């Protein structure tokens, strides 16, 4: 094991292996003893730590992964995003610049990705006899 | 050979960002009271193969430092007495220092006394003898609570979670660039935030050769901050065994006079190896020839600029640095600096008020490491002929650009979309 | 928890006798306390048991009329173990009453055997003679 | 695409459709420079919406629907509650006037949903062998 | 015969905390203030089975309450006219109580005036006839703004979500130790803020027997909590009946003068009923038996402590309680006791500023339910031949761990692991 | 039903049947007036209460359990933690001493759901032919 970011160098694959101990050292809790210029930073930025890691799950959840981690969705890969097979994602580029390749085209993906879902709920409302 | 989009939670994927940083410390108003002790280990993580670009003078940690030490300073002044009615004109005798003695509001709204105090000659302007404080007119002031130190102790700052911090490990970093060797933290080390003007007190030390930083060299325009490998000891003396007379002023306020001077007239100095810093000067002329001499003093008008100011004790002292900078380079016997010292001080009287900083009981001797240096180059002249450095220390932020070179904030950006061959199970 | 009965008592038959447990090391409240003697002629036989918690009382039909079973209340020590005391009292004693008399722990707070007697005391020796 | 809000006169059906737009536009994040009065009402209307949004999230975790949106239950629809048929319903009432005409009945509803789900889950524990 | 670990959310766990509590009220600048209402039906939850230690001196809701108190009366005295001007020097003659005319700034700056007040004598100290105030040598002084009132409402005290109150239900419960009935709330009840000092005023009464709480009895350093079981009635009246000369001494300020008296040179004092008060000295002096008698006053010096202090209708009486702390024990005709008056009062003067208490038009009268003491032991002598008692209010905080004995502040662990055989289905 | 911790002297498997009372009346919302020393509790407060909540709902996720109250796991009930039998611990203790009991390998066994949960996901990625 390698700590947090530890694969961030790493082949994509060899850091996906390893996800959750980025993804659980991403909450604190650093308890306090404010009872001040001092206080209002450390309130502030308590707020925006569990907010952006309640928009993540909420992005989670609207695309059918409230779960986490790792999830598979009904969305095919366009070719337009990438043409790279295969082999040279998951052992040539690390995560950094892979998101720096695909940020042209993140929001897209998202938004396939929750309509896939809502129509796979829809068919769900339709699935009894 | 079908590919379709997987979502992956806690990828290792950063942005540059800036966020509001918080304070720590466990050992003072100014960081005693800080916020949250800090952790009994800090982690330290370093990422193998990962290569990141800094900006030291792009950085925005350097900023919400300068403005938190300023925020800081305004909370610890404005519980303490303000010194408005010791604007009496004052009737001054010699002894440069000065006895001046003034009128004086008691207790009792209609009662007066004569009182007499000690003030060093740049505290005091004459008009028409009859003297007045120099700040009177300018604006109010306002005296530091004789219980605060203004000893700077370490103050680690802080990302929020879900935010990190990057840390070069690159010994023969440059200011800004691409590192290399780079590791994660939550919190910076123990970063001392001396106030100080020229030469740099109490920093950190470059390892393996001292470190020349600029936004540009070739531009005289920015500064030159110098980093030592070696440090150099300067040990600064007020000889002066002053004595406090505390008189009360009305109910509560109480005024700090200095009383009469107990032992030798000397003035505050400072003395630095001679040997060492030959040997630390040698260096820095070979770092600076790496991108190319000789120093000289910067002359200014501001005396707070122009001199080597910096708090010992409780005293503001400013220091001619004319011992230090008077060479030319083409490849014990310690040397002493004169220093002067000053009770009122202007740093931000426009932005709010001055203080007064109250005469501190005895002699003052303070030791402190010379870690770096602040430089200026002077107008080009004739090209590659010849190339003269005065040394200046005119902002404070370089000072936190000085120890937060190596530091730089990054949001953690955990989602992370890619092309694997697996779809989810159909309805 | 340590179960610790009174010691000894010698009675003449037609006479009344009070036998105490005090309890340590659990919580009194909880467990039922069964009182179960032994004699050489009969063997073992089960009198009764009584909770702390309620005062619920079963007693044997054949020792129904001649038997008291009585509690006091948890005195706490910690948070999960008290001491307590339980009495039984055995009146119109015979010869065949002579033998020793034990208080019992339950088992289980809950379940199919709450009441089992399986934390046992010393004993206590109760002689019936003239 | 009609945006937030967008089908909130539509009937129940035509709304319940795109109930995800309304859902996703539900959480903001509106940076900030507040580095004061001002200061305090930014700070305080942050904590109210994610306040209401885990609220809401607990309730639906604690029914059984964590993964958010559309999910069904083992509750039978008790006629007290209304006597409307399907058609009307889902295509003669919005979502407003029924959440007036069901406000009544809807605490409830959510105490059913709660056993129902706790009920399951207790079978979960029973369910092996 | 195979176990696996399960997760339980939601189990019954708690472990002891403390936390940042917060007020709640309902029906007065500290309490009306205050914030969220209460719920109109509290929850109070037995918990069956349930033993919990409790230890009311090692509680941190008192510490908390105590800082909430202090903070709030800094919050409210900030608003209001400071008398720093009223430092004048005083011309004074006879009427204890005495009338002083001295100078006053007017509004006009240049303009003066004359004006006289009546001082009680605490208030006044000579100097060199020449008279100031007490307080105006040793610090600032400011008025208490005469809108808010000085009344003891109600505020309880609640534990945020996810943390909840443990309160023992138990009749008997000493101050520490295993509870055996215990259940859970949100919320406190109702406590009164009644500063006091020796016995305690508008507590809660222990029910069943009288209750003597220490944190070591056979130590003479802690004092000694006295709850009563059935509460004695006490009441207070101030018979003068004064007059308050609102005389401007500024753009806005007014200072609150004390007119001419009208009516009887009586000073204020307060009855008990001799038989109830007999009563309940008994019951007291069986429990302090329990585990071991005579009682005698406490003279030490601070009048402010010696005296049972409190308030009343916005004036802060001092009381003599040698009437009710004159007994030996070895197992209406009410008792009448004196109390001076005091405007000036310094709970905290070195912490922060002085208080004026402004006048109080007219006669006073309070009725008091005296539901507890606060007792202290002499130094050890020949050991088991005598104990004397004397009474004590040392300090404001033994008033919160008499109204906050009974709860406890735990925060809810709701994470069990627990094991089954129990495994998920296999992919 | 007993209330919040009414449950908390019975039996593990009396209060496990209700852990629902206690993991809902968890999380309040006390509105407000405070338009001062109260509101800086009031709102201090406030964050603490869904801080710790959203930490053990991130612990429920990371551990393949977002829909909360009760999962089973791949992680065996290693005897060194405890070695008592099922009605023991079912119907002899309550979860106060369980979980006193059990403190000592609390995280251990936070870590072996963690990382089955994480080989069982990188089992559904391999899942596909
Ligand atoms: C940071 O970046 C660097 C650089 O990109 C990256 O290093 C690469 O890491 C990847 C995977 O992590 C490597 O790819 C793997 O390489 C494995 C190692 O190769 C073996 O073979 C070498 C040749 O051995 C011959 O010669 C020796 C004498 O020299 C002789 O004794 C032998 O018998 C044999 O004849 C050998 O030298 C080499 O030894 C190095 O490494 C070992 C540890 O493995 C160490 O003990 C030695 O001291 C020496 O440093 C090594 O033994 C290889 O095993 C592997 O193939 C297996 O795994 C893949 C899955 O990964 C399977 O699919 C496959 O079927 C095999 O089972 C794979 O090829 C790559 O070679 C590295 N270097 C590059 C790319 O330049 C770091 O990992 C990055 N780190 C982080 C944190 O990001
Ligand atoms: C706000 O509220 C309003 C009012 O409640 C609401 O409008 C109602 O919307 C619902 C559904 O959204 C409508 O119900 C549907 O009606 C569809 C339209 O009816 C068609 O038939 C009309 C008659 O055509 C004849 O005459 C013409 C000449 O006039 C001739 O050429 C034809 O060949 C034919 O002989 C026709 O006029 C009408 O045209 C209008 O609308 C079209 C767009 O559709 C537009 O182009 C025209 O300019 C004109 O404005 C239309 O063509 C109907 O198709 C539909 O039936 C199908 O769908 C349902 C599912 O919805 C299936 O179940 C069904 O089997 C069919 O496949 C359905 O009946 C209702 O009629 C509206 N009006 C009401 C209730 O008064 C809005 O939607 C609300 N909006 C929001 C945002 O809330
Ligand atoms: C707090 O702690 C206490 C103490 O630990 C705890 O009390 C224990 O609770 C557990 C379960 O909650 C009990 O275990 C159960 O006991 C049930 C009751 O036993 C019955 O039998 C008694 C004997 O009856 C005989 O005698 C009477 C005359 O006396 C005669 O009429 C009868 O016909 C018969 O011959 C009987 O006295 C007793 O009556 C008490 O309780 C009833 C209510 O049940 C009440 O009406 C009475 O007034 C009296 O108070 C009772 O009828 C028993 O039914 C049960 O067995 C069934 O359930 C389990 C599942 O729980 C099944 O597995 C099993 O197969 C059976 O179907 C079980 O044995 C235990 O006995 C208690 N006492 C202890 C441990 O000392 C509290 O619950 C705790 N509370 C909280 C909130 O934590
Ligand atoms: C910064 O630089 C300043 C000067 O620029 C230094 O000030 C000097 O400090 C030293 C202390 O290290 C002082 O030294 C004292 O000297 C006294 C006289 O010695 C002279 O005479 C003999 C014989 O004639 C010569 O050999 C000698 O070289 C000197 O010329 C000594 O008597 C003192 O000794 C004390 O200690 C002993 C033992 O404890 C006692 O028995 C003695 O009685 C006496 O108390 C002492 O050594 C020197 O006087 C200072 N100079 C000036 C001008 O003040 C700073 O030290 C330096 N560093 C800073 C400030 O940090
Ligand atoms: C660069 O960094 C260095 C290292 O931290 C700083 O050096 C410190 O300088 C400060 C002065 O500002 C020193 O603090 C003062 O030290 C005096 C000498 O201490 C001796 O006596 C004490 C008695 O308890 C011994 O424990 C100690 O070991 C020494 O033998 C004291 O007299 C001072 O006390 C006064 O101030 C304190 C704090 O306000 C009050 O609490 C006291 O009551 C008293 O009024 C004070 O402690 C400090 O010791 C130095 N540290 C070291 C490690 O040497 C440099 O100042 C810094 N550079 C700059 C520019 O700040
Ligand atoms: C605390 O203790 C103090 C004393 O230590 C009490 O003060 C007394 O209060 C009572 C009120 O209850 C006052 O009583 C008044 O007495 C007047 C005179 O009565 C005396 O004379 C007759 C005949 O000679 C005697 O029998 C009698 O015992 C008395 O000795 C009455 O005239 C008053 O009556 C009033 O009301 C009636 C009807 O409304 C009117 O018609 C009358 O004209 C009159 O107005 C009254 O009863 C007593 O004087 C007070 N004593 C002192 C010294 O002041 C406090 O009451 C007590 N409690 C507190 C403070 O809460
Ligand atoms: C222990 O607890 C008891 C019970 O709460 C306290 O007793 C209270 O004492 C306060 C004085 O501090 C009382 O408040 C004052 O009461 C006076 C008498 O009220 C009569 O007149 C009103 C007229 O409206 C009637 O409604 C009422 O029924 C009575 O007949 C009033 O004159 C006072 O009014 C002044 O102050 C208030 C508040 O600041 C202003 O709003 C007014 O405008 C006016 O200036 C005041 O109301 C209170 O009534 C007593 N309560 C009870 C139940 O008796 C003890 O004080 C407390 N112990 C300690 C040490 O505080
Ligand atoms: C840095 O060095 C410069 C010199 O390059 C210093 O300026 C010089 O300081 C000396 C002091 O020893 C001055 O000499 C004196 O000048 C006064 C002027 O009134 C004269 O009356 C005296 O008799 C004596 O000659 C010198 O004039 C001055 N020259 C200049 C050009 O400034 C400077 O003070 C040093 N500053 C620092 C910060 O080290
Ligand atoms: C508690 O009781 C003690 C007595 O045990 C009180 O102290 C005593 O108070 C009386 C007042 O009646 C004093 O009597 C007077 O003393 C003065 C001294 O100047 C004298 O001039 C008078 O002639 C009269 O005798 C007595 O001296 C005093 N004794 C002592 C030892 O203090 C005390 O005041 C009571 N305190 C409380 C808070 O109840
Ligand atoms: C600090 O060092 C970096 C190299 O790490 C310098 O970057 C080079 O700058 C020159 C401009 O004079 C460019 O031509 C090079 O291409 C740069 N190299 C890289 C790797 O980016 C940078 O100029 C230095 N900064 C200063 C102020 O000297
Ligand atoms: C308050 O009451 C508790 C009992 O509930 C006392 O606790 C006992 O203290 C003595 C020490 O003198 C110990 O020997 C006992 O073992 C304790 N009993 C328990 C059950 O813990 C406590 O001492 C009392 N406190 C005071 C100040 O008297």
């Amino acid at each position: 094991f390698l700590g947090f970011l530890g694969a961030a160098g790493s082949t994509m694959g060899a850091a996906s292996m390893t996800l959750t101990v980025q993804a659980r050292n991403l909450l604190s809790g650093i308890v306090q003893q404010q009872s001040t210029v001092w206080g209002i930073k450390q309130l502030q930025a308590r707020v925006l730590a569990v907010e952006r890691y309640l928009r993540d799950q909420q992005l989670l959840g609207i695309w059918g992964c409230s779960g986490k981690l790792i999830c598979c969705t009904n969305v095919p890969w366009n070719s337009s995003w990438s043409n790279r097979n295969l082999s040279e994602i998951w052992d040539n580029m690390t995560w950094l610049q892979w998101d720096k390749e695909i940020s042209n085209y993140t929001q897209i993906i998202y938004g396939l990705l929750e309509e896939s879902q809502n129509q796979q709920e829809k068919n769900e409302q339709d699935l009894l006899a | 050979e079908n590919l379709w989009v997987t979502v992956y939670y806690g990828v290792p994927v950063w942005k540059d960002a800036e966020t509001t940083l918080f304070c720590a410390s466990d050992a003072n108003v100014w960081a005693t009271h800080a916020c949250v002790p800090t952790d009994p280990n800090p982690q330290e993580i370093h990422l193998e193969n990962v290569t990141e670009e800094f900006n030291m003078w792009k950085n925005n940690m350097v900023e919400q430092m300068h403005t938190d030490i300023i925020s800081l300073w305004d909370q610890s002044l404005k519980p303490c007495v303000k010194l408005t009615p010791l604007c009496v004109t004052l009737q001054c005798t010699n002894v440069e220092l000065k006895n001046c003695s003034f009128n004086m509001t008691t207790e009792l709204r209609d009662k007066k006394q004569k009182v007499y105090s000690l003030f060093y000659r740049l505290d005091v302007v004459q008009i028409n003898k009859e003297y007045r404080l120099i700040n009177c007119n300018t604006s109010a002031i306002t005296q530091a609570c004789p219980k605060v130190s203004f000893e700077p102790i370490p103050i680690h700052y802080c990302a929020p979670a879900g935010f990190a911090i990057l840390k070069c490990k690159d010994k023969k970093f440059n200011g800004t660039g691409p590192c290399p060797s780079v590791s994660t933290v939550q919190c910076t080390h123990g970063i001392k935030p001396v106030v100080s003007t020229q030469l740099l007190l109490n920093g950190s030390l470059a390892e393996e050769e001292v470190m020349i930083r600029s936004e540009n060299i070739t531009n005289n325009a920015k500064n030159i901050l110098v980093q030592f490998n070696t440090p150099v000891q300067i040990n600064c003396t007020r000889p002066n065994n002053n004595t406090r007379k505390s008189i009360r002023i009305g109910p509560g306020q109480a005024f700090y006079a200095t009383g009469d001077i107990i032992g030798d007239i000397r003035q505050a100095h400072c003395n630095v190896s001679k040997a060492t810093w030959n040997e630390t000067l040698g260096k820095v002329v070979k770092q600076l020839r790496k991108h190319f001499i000789r120093f000289a003093n910067s002359s200014g008008g501001d005396l707070e600029v122009t001199t080597h100011s910096f708090n010992c004790g409780g005293e503001f002292f400013y220091c001619n640095t004319s011992g230090l900078f008077n060479s030319t380079w083409i490849s014990n016997d310690s040397i002493t600096l004169p220093c002067r010292i000053k009770q009122i001080i202007n740093m931000w009287q426009r932005i709010g008020q001055a203080m007064y900083a109250p005469p501190i009981q005895g002699v003052i001797r303070c030791v402190s490491n010379i870690t770096g240096l602040i430089l200026t180059r002077d107008g080009g002249s004739t090209n590659s002929t010849t190339e003269t450095f005065r040394p200046g220390g005119g902002d404070m932020r370089d000072n936190w650009r000085s120890e937060l070179y190596k530091y730089k904030v990054v949001k953690i950006e955990p989602l992370g979309v890619a092309p694997t061959r697996c779809k989810r199970r159909v309805v | 928890g340590q179960l610790v009965q009174s010691g000894a008592e010698l009675k003449k038959p037609g006479a009344s006798v009070k036998i105490s447990c005090k309890t340590s090391g659990y919580r009194f409240n909880f467990y039922h306390i069964n009182w179960i003697r032994q004699t050489a002629g009969r063997g073992p036989e089960w009198m009764g048991w009584i909770s702390p918690y309620s005062g619920d009382k079963n007693l044997a039909p054949a020792f129904q009329d001649r038997v008291i079973m009585t509690t006091d209340t948890e005195v706490p020590v910690t948070s999960f173990t008290s001491t307590g005391a339980a009495y039984m009292e055995i009146r119109n004693l015979k010869f065949d009453d002579t033998g020793t008399y034990f208080c019992a722990k339950g088992l289980l707070r809950d379940g199919s055997s709450t009441w089992l007697p399986y934390l046992w005391g010393q004993g206590t020796l109760l002689t019936v003679s003239s």
